[PDB]
């Protein structure tokens, strides 16, 4: 009976504190005198404008003396209201509102929010889709480590690894400008396949970078690896148990440095990943040195599945062949009374899409990337939630960090792959 | 005082020169309905604003009766403020924040209750309904006895 | 307390017993900040100004008579302590707290039917 | 250029031509129908065990949704967090969902991940305005900004939360912007004015009026009832013939 | 990064006049076949022997170089969105009597900036005021 | 070798647009037996009753 | 963690090895420790690439590479005759993610039905390319130019007479990225 | 704020504007904004109307005329005009004037037509 | 105070009360906006959805100006006072036109005179030949044409010029203002050292610059202050001595002026104007100025006729020089005993670290 049940006050409703058990005390391990005297912790406020690792973040930290006490991260500094504009928008024009929320990741960004709509389509995207997007999956997660991984580094001291790996970014944002129009914004993966297939050259010029790659990857590992002092600034900081990892809601790499094995390529797997063979690199201790050398492996193990990508491509449409889902080609939108017809509706009206719901989730370079959609029937989405994997990993910014160093948190900011776009949307 | 202006209601930081002075601001002590409006941070003009609950009709271009359906909740444009031409570019600029806002509702008693516990005022316009008239093809070709009044060309 | 500085767990309130108490010391937390407030975010008003305008922030919900209302009221002042005790906010973000700071004044809407009318509804 | 013995032109291997492709028509809902009745025994198997809290559950295609009383919250997690047959160990989302014409309008929904078993559940609740909902930061350590946000973007209050403040909104933002009745410019803006040295915020005032071609939507419905994919062991037997 | 066998020979290839010439504005010792002019005046030019990318560049006409004086089917050429030059391209030939005669450049900070206004008239028109006689 | 033709100097009439005989065909595809939308499975629902 | 089933085999490490048992002479352990031999392989690697040539151009007298599908500054096309490609459907204005596009149309004075008002702002355009996608006529499209930076705000609100010229100028090399991609559309 | 010809002509081939809700150029080109500035440096573009135009008849036998641009997938979408009634027939979308032979004697009669008619 | 207003000449303005994107309908050219007073009027006029004509002279100078108004509301125009196309170009579209164009010391380009007087000259008389409907010429405190300082005698001629070609000129005359980027607070604040030849004895009633620019404002709504004079001063009189007790008073310094005699003062003054490029805040007509003392016109409107009440500069010095009181730990008083006690509560020094 509420709300009204509530407007004199009875039966409260049971919290967490009305469940809390004593511990079992027989197996449970857990004057002016000088002790007594209290501590007083000075806060500090750090960023955005006094220079941060990356981005718009304020992180106003409680210290005793170098150790850092409490830990609270303000966000919001980029929160631009994506998913209340999302429900203004057709399915196809919140579509670009995805390539913006993890900034160095579109493809993949544009993927999840694409499988989740196919989904509530009930549709099957062609093959050669599949294999396509599979493809810039893996391309997307080698540009979205070498921006973390390198920046990373940069940000402990190590300038050069940052130089000679951007060029192998600009190398692959070419790949994007070549598909799309555009370096990083590509808007090139939509529900029912890919925009436009790949130009007639594409393949082999992806093949010729990829017989080059393999000496880049090795030539970072040669200034990083086996270097004491980057050992000595990862080994034993940050460090998540497997058990608090999943508590805390960690994914991807960060959880997976803590032991776990678990991937959702593997776990759920989507697109191609069903038909390509890759290894998942697991950490043991947890730490920032086990999660910079399963992201080091990440990349050998992405360059392998290009590879089989380019050798496994097939022939086809890149289109779910379904004009009332997909837009017709210009040829026959120009040549025949029905394609035109479907051309006009689905870009004013758009495509209506059943109603239901759906949480689809991927493996996001940083970690599992979710959606969770509400359709009405229209076409326009009721209900477009994002989650983004470094807004849990920011959350946790406090579990990690208590009692640790504040020479060490420039560690943990890195090893957490933090994008504000992300974390705010 | 029976619908008078409440001329001294306290302002929030939207209240503009376009803002309706309102009649009745939830307090908190209405009988049976819960302030919404008073905890919402919505600011004070939508209390003061008068919206439609209505069912959409069929649009006089189309047969298609899907937007019929549902309940419609929709602001009134006010006198002052709703639109006006851009003199750099001509675009229509607005000062109403609600202008682009509606809102769907199953049963009209929804609408009614959800603008009664946000404090919206509000007007019902029903629907009105199709007469029911049986029509039959075989009326095109009755037999006249009579001069034939009408000339059908099929 | 535990979390961040002046964070406050959400509990419901018991009684209306319970819940007055908590509005009392609610204004008393307010009112003794004033002065704190002042010199925090170098407000132009004197403490009185101040305080004045915490009463009438808490008249706007005297007459509530309903005790779920009331939870958020509470829970609503409690984060806006926090937020102001803690410089969260800005000189920015408390100076639009007074009304009085907008270059249109604070009688943002006319006095009676005839000045508005002649300015063109306010 | 001085050019690699072993690496020829990739472009000058031609390729074998391409003729009459052919792809098979699939229903991408056929493929979960094997585990179809598996989520209803699964959801099932709850209903019974947890019948004071659990009011149905809905499976559509591999996922199976769980329809629960607020006051329940606790228990019921305690049960998808602890239990062998449940140990949904991670708090993947948690979310919320406006429907104004519902009187309790806020869903929220909550998404659990079981790595031991490989499997995702959902968890829907219920809220109002003035309604609040038990916090399952307790349970789950990831909980807590979840739960900071939807009360940041709808307003709904977590008993037992510890530090529920936004998170998004600028501070002394007023309202609630994922409400259907909070318009998508809000209600202010900011901007510096040199008289005074500072930002100030103002009444929101647009120099291009927001269009909404919500108008456009289709005369005609367009997706049609669906159809009904309920596993057999979960209908009803028929009374046969005389 | 020029290296001295290939600075010493564009040296040889060019003077030092140009040599020195090149160093004012480029900044490097470059050497190539002219690959044609554009209507500002502009060099283009072709090395495929150079490192990737810096196969094709231009000669600025202007003192004041300015990435905007680059004829437009030029433009295409340079920035390798095509490999056949505005010299053999047969677009460039179709008589447009519309097309604009001399090069546009960019024209902001000058007073030729294009200043937008109001393409259509007032959508309302008040009434003119006729006072009728008496 | 790389990029060698430019993408803007690819030959436009070597590219097929590709169509699949099923969906694609001019003789046997009616439309509703590949309309997989309209077929969408409606979410089964079990209550306590 | 671990997946329902047995564990996985060999997934238990095994018992961590103590000084006295590893793997290792003492000579060599110390000898990288006090010569730094992993540091000493790095700096190597960097003398490796101080004689590697440089990835640097030299812009903007060179150029980095770009696509015919390349989404920079918009143009309005014409016909080969010189009548505006353009017909006022207002797929573009509806299509636009951003609400960047404002159009107004009547019938000209010869009764074709063309606009009156075509404006993009493009402090509100997001490059996406849907209009030039959503176009019937091929009359919207991306050029492109990038290098149109402005002093002033007031620049970047394109009018129809500034898209017109656009294209005007542009036409050429919009005709040509057509050329290539239409196949691919 | 414009004395120049390209202040006032509404295009360098056309001077007036062709469309009721049209700002002409000399109201549209005044007031402050316009000053300090350069008018034959503003964008103008050729007035389209006059152009299409000066394109001369094309003349048929059959009643039916396809027409799609003229580029193949590069014009606009193929429609059918009729040339039955004696007058210039235009594409709808492409403006270009098509009139059969059997209305030519009529045509060349007209004082003034639409079009060139060679 | 309406949606209508009807200017001199007869134009109806039908205007749309609102903040930067609404419809404020003048045309305003402010010359020498680029100074102390003219971010105020600008403001005020821009962020009402008014056209404002800011002519300049150096570009960085005028930056700061843009951001009052939405796109297309604040607009630039070279300009030299001695170029009058330029003058012209920037007034003929007005409606109203401010004229805060002053300078206290003499340069090498421009006399006193040649500012004031001729500067006045070609501007009033711009604004006669398009028939501007208000022009507003801002002056000075004591201005009078027979003054033998030439700042009020050259503010007094230009009253005059202006008044003769433009009859309904409205004057304001503001005494020395203070507030944000003044220089009677700051410049008390700041130099450590100060050259008055009359030991800070001239007296004056200083009003706050804020109020001055409200007031500009509230004349180009009214027609009822064309042709009008305006003494523009605050509540109470002070002297520079007293306002710089209430400067020390506030940033806990303390003054010390030099106070040469008139007869060595002066020259030196001259030759500092003369060598140094920028304002020194010293020269022979400013060393003349502080002999003066404000004498306020009886016959001349105040912020009575606007309904206004200007606020005392001792209300103001701890707001606006708040900034400049240092806050270090050194400079706390002695601790309490209340705080001597719970000292004893912490430890002051973390032993293992
Ligand atoms: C500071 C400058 C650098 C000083 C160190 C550089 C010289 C290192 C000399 C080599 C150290 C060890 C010598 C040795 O005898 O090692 C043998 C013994 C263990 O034998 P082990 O190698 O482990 O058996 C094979 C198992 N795989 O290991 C041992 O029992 C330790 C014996 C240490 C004897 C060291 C004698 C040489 C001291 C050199 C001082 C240099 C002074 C000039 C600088
Ligand atoms: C010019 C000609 C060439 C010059 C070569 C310069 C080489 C680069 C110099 C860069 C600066 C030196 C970097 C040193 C890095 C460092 O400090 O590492 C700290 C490391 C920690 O070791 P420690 O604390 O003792 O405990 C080890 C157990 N994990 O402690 C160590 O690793 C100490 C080992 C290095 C000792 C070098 C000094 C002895 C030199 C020979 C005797
Ligand atoms: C390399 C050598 C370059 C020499 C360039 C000489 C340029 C200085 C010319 C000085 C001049 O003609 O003006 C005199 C000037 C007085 O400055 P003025 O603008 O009149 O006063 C403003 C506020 N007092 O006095 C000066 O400012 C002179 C400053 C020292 C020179
Ligand atoms: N401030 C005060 O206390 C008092 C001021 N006044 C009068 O008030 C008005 C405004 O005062 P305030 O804003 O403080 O003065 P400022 O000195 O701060 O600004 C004066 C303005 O005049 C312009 N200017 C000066 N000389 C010339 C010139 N030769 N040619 C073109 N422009 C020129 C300046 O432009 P630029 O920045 O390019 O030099 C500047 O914008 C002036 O008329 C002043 O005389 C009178 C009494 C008291
Ligand atoms: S540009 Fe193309 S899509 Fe937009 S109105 Fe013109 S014809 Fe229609
Ligand atoms: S590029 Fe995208 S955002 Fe820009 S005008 Fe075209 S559709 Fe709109
Ligand atoms: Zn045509």
């Amino acid at each position: 009976a509420e709300p009204q049940d509530g407007f004199q006050g009875t039966r409260l409703i049971p919290t967490g504190a009305d469940f809390q058990s004593p511990p079992d005390p027989f197996i449970d391990e857990g004057e002016d005198s000088v002790e007594g005297r209290k501590v007083r912790h000075y806060t500090v406020n750090f960023g955005p404008q006094h220079p941060a690792a990356h981005g718009v973040l304020r992180l106003i930290l409680e210290l005793n003396g170098e150790e850092i006490v409490r830990a609270d991260p303000h966000v919001g500094l980029l929160h631009r209201g994506t998913e209340k504009l999302c429900e203004y928008k057709t399915y196809m024009q919140a579509l670009p509102y995805f390539d913006r929320l993890d900034y160095v990741s579109m493809m993949t960004n544009e993927q999840v929010f694409s499988l989740a709509v196919e989904k509530l389509l009930n549709i099957e995207i062609p093959p050669r889709a599949k294999f396509i997007r599979t493809m810039f999956g893996e391309i997307t997660r080698i540009l979205n480590h070498l921006m973390s991984v390198l920046s990373h580094a940069m940000d402990v001291g190590a300038l050069t690894p940052f130089l000679w790996g951007f060029e192998e970014r600009e190398k692959l944002m070419e790949f994007y400008e070549r598909v799309s129009g555009a370096r990083l914004h590509a808007a090139y993966v939509r529900p029912g396949g890919v925009h436009q297939d790949i130009p007639v050259g594409l393949l082999d010029d992806i093949y010729q970078w990829a017989t080059q790659f393999g000496d880049r990857i090795d030539e970072t590992e040669e200034m990083l690896t086996d270097n004491r002092i980057w050992i000595n600034r990862l080994k034993g900081v940050g460090v998540v148990s497997a058990a608090d990892a999943l508590n805390l809601s960690f994914t991807g790499v960060m959880l997976r440095g803590s032991g776990v094995p678990w991937d959702v390529r593997k776990s759920s797997p989507y697109d191609a990943y069903d038909q390509v063979e890759f290894d998942v690199p697991v950490g043991i201790n947890g730490d920032c040195y086990d999660r910079y050398l399963c992201r080091m492996e990440e990349f050998r193990q992405s360059l392998r599945i290009i590879h089989q990508c380019l050798n496994k491509m097939p022939a086809g449409p890149v289109r779910y062949e379904d004009y009332k889902i997909t837009p017709p080609p210009r040829a026959a939108m120009k040549e025949n009374m029905e394609a035109l017809i479907h051309h006009f509706l689905l870009f004013t009206k758009g495509y209506a899409v059943p109603p239901g719901d759906t949480y689809t989730a991927i493996e996001a370079p940083k970690g599992e990337m979710g959606v969770y959609v509400v359709s009405d029937g229209s076409e326009r989405p009721y209900r477009v939630h994002i989650r983004a994997p470094g807004f849990a990993h920011l959350s946790g910014f406090d579990h990690i960090t208590r009692g640790h160093l504040l020479a060490d948190a420039v560690a943990v900011i890195g090893t957490m792959d933090l994008v504000f776009g992300e974390v705010d949307r | 005082p029976r619908n008078a202006p409440d001329y001294n209601v306290p302002i929030d930081i939207a209240t503009s020169t376009f803002t309706p002075v309102p009649k009745n601001v939830q307090d908190g002590s209405e009988e049976n309905v819960v302030p919404a409006g008073l905890i919402s941070g919505a600011p004070m003009e939508l209390q003061a604003r008068t919206v439609r609950i209505y069912k959409p009709a069929k649009p006089a271009t189309q047969s298609g009766e899907k937007n019929t359906q549902l309940w419609r909740m929709d602001w009134d444009v006010l006198g002052k403020g709703h639109r006006w031409e851009n003199p750099l570019m001509g675009w229509q600029s607005s000062a109403d924040f609600m202008q682009g806002t509606h809102l769907t509702f199953k049963t009209k008693e929804d609408a009614i209750a959800f603008a009664e516990k946000q404090g919206y005022e509000y007007f019902v316009q029903e629907p009105n309904e199709r007469h029911f008239r049986p029509k039959a093809y075989a009326n095109n070709f009755l037999y006249s006895p009579g001069k034939l009044k009408h000339i059908r060309t099929k | 307390v535990q979390p961040t500085k002046f964070a406050v767990t959400v509990r419901q309130s018991r009684n209306w017993a319970d819940a007055k108490q908590r509005v009392i010391a609610a204004y008393r937390a307010w009112i003794r900040a004033a002065p704190e407030i002042q010199t925090m975010y170098s407000i132009p008003f004197p403490v009185s100004h101040i305080r004045t305008r915490i009463r009438q922030e808490f008249e706007r919900h005297r007459y509530v008579n309903k005790l779920n209302v009331v939870d958020v009221l509470l829970q609503q002042s409690n984060a806006d302590f926090q937020e102001t005790m803690n410089f969260w906010r800005q000189q920015s973000h408390v100076m639009a707290f007074f009304k009085e700071e907008h270059f249109r004044g604070e009688k943002r809407l006319p006095s009676n039917f005839i000045t508005g009318f002649l300015e063109g509804r306010n | 250029v001085a050019l690699p013995k072993d690496a020829p032109n990739p472009r000058a291997i031609p390729r074998e031509p391409v003729g009459e492709i052919k792809q098979a028509l699939v229903n991408p809902a056929d493929k979960y129908q094997s585990k179809a009745d598996n989520l209803h025994k699964y959801g099932a198997w709850l209903m019974s065990c947890l019948p004071k809290y659990i009011q149905q559950f809905s499976v559509w295609k591999d996922e199976l949704t769980i329809y629960i009383c607020p006051t329940g919250v606790i228990p019921v997690f305690s049960f998808l967090k602890y239990n062998t047959n449940a140990e949904f160990t991670q708090v993947s989302d948690i979310t919320a969902v406006d429907f104004p014409t519902r009187e309790m309008r806020f869903e929220i929904v909550y998404n659990l991940l079981s790595v031991r078993h490989n499997a995702r559940i959902r968890v829907k609740t219920y809220a109002d305005e003035v309604t609040p909902v038990p916090s399952i930061t307790s349970l789950y350590m990831g909980a807590n900004w979840y739960e900071r946000e939807v009360y940041d973007m709808f307003g709904v209050l977590f008993v037992g939360h510890p530090d529920l403040r936004r998170i998004m909104t600028d501070y002394g933002f007023e309202g609630h912007p994922l409400r259907k009745d909070f318009p998508l410019t809000g209600y202010t803006e900011i901007r510096y004015d040199e008289e005074k040295k500072r930002i100030v915020v103002e009444p929101l005032e647009l120099t291009q009026a927001f269009r909404n071609f919500e108008g456009g939507s289709s005369a005609w419905d367009q997706v049609g009832p669906g159809i009904d994919r309920t596993p057999d062991t979960f209908k009803l037997p028929t009374p046969k013939p005389e | 990064m020029s290296y001295p066998t290939r600075t010493l020979a564009n040296l040889r290839k060019i003077g030092l006049k140009e040599y020195f010439r090149q160093l004012l504005y480029i900044g490097d010792t470059k050497y190539g076949e002219l690959v044609g002019v554009d209507k500002f005046g502009n060099k283009f030019y072709e090395n495929k022997e150079e490192l990737p990318l810096r196969t094709r560049w231009v000669d600025y006409a202007k003192h004041d170089y300015d990435a905007a004086h680059i004829e437009p089917m030029w433009h295409a050429w340079i920035s390798y969105q095509v490999d056949t030059p505005p010299t053999r391209e047969p677009l460039t030939q179709i008589e447009r009597p519309w097309a604009p005669k001399e090069h546009v450049p960019n024209r902001s900070f000058t007073r030729g900036a294009y200043k937008p206004y109001n393409t259509t008239q007032p959508k309302i028109q008040s009434w003119e005021p006729k006072a009728a006689p008496r | 070798y790389n990029r060698n033709p430019s993408p803007g100097d690819n030959p436009p009439l070597e590219y097929t647009d590709p169509v699949t005989i099923p969906a694609g065909d001019i003789a046997d595809n009616p439309y509703w037996k590949r309309d997989f939308r309209r077929n969408y499975p409606r979410p089964s629902v079990i209550a306590q009753a | 963690a671990t997946p329902a089933g047995p564990p996985p085999k060999n997934f238990r490490l095994p018992p961590p090895k103590n000084w006295d048992e590893e793997s290792e002479s003492t000579i060599d352990k110390v000898g990288k420790y006090f010569l730094m031999t992993e540091m000493l392989r790095g700096m190597y690697v960097l003398l490796e690439q101080f004689f590697r040539p440089p990835y640097t151009i030299y812009y903007p007298f060179e150029k980095g590479p770009i696509s015919p599908r390349f989404r920079g500054e918009h143009a309005l096309r014409r016909y080969p005759s010189g009548e505006e490609r353009c017909i006022a459907c207002k797929l573009c204005e509806a299509v636009c993610p951003a609400q960047a596009i404002t159009i107004e149309a009547e019938e000209r004075a010869d009764g074709s039905r063309r606009t009156t008002r075509y404006d993009i702002d493009m402090t509100k355009c997001i490059y996406c390319g849907f209009c030039q996608e959503s176009c019937p006529v091929d009359a919207i499209v991306e050029s492109p130019n990038a290098e149109y930076a402005t002093e002033t705000r007031e620049e970047l609100l394109y009018n129809k007479e500034k898209l017109l010229a656009n294209g005007d100028k542009w036409e050429p090399e919009l005709a040509a990225a057509i050329r290539a991609d239409a196949p691919y559309r | 704020t414009g004395r120049p010809a390209s202040a006032v002509m509404q295009a360098p081939n056309r001077a007036e504007v062709w469309s009721r809700s049209q700002r002409p150029r000399s109201e549209a080109m005044a007031g402050p904004r316009f000053e300090q500035t350069d008018f034959d440096a503003q964008p103008r573009p050729w007035a389209a109307i006059e152009l299409i135009h000066k394109q001369p008849v094309r003349w048929t036998h059959d009643r039916i005329v396809a027409c799609d641009g003229g580029g193949g997938p590069h014009g606009h979408p193929k429609i059918y005009i009729n040339t039955d009634k004696p007058e210039i027939a235009t594409c709808n979308y492409c403006g270009l004037p098509f009139a059969n032979e059997h209305h030519r004697k009529y045509l060349e009669s007209l004082p003034q037509t639409s079009y060139p008619l060679n | 105070i309406s949606d209508i207003h009807i200017t001199r000449t007869g134009k109806p303005l039908i205007r749309i009360q609102g903040g930067r994107s609404s419809l404020g309908e003048h045309t305003a050219t402010v010359f020498g906006a680029t100074g102390q007073l003219g971010r105020y009027i600008v403001n005020r006029l821009a962020r009402q959805g008014c056209t404002v004509i800011v002519p300049y002279r150096e570009e960085m100078a005028k930056r700061h100006l843009k951001v009052s108004g939405d796109l297309g509301r604040v607009i630039f125009m070279e300009f030299d006072l001695r170029n009058t196309q330029s003058i012209e170009e920037s007034v003929r579209h007005s409606d109203v036109v401010y004229n805060l164009i002053g300078r206290d010391y003499p340069t090498k380009n421009f006399s006193l005179a040649d500012v004031h007087i001729e500067g006045t000259e070609r501007i009033v008389e711009a604004v006669a030949k398009y028939d501007v409907d208000r022009f507003i010429q801002v002056s000075t405190y004591n201005a009078n044409p027979d003054s033998t300082c030439e700042f009020f005698r050259t503010k007094g001629i230009a009253e005059k010029v202006a008044r003769h070609v433009f009859p309904e000129t409205t004057i304001v005359r503001p005494a020395p203002m203070f507030g944000f980027e003044d220089r009677l607070l700051l410049k008390l604040a700041s130099v450590t050292n100060l050259f008055t030849s009359n030991h800070m004895r001239e007296k004056f009633w200083p009003v706050h610059v804020n109020e001055v620019g409200e007031a500009l404002e509230r004349m180009l709504y009214d027609d009822s202050t064309a042709g009008q004079t305006f003494e523009l001063y605050g509540p109470r009189q002070y002297s520079m001595a007293q306002i710089a007790e209430l400067v020390d008073r506030e940033i806990y310094k303390k003054r010390r002026h030099i106070n040469l005699p008139k007869p060595i003062l002066q020259p030196l003054a001259e030759l500092i104007n003369r060598v140094l490029w920028w304002d020194t805040g010293l020269s022979r007509d400013q060393v003349e100025r502080e002999f003066h003392d404000q004498v306020i016109d009886p016959t001349a409107k105040t912020f009575k006729d606007l309904g206004m009440e200007p606020t005392d500069i001792s209300k103001w010095t701890y707001h606006y020089l708040l900034p400049y009181r240092p806050s270090t730990y050194y400079d706390l008083p002695p601790s309490t005993e209340k705080e001597m006690r719970e000292e004893r509560k912490y430890l002051h020094v973390l032993d293992d670290q």
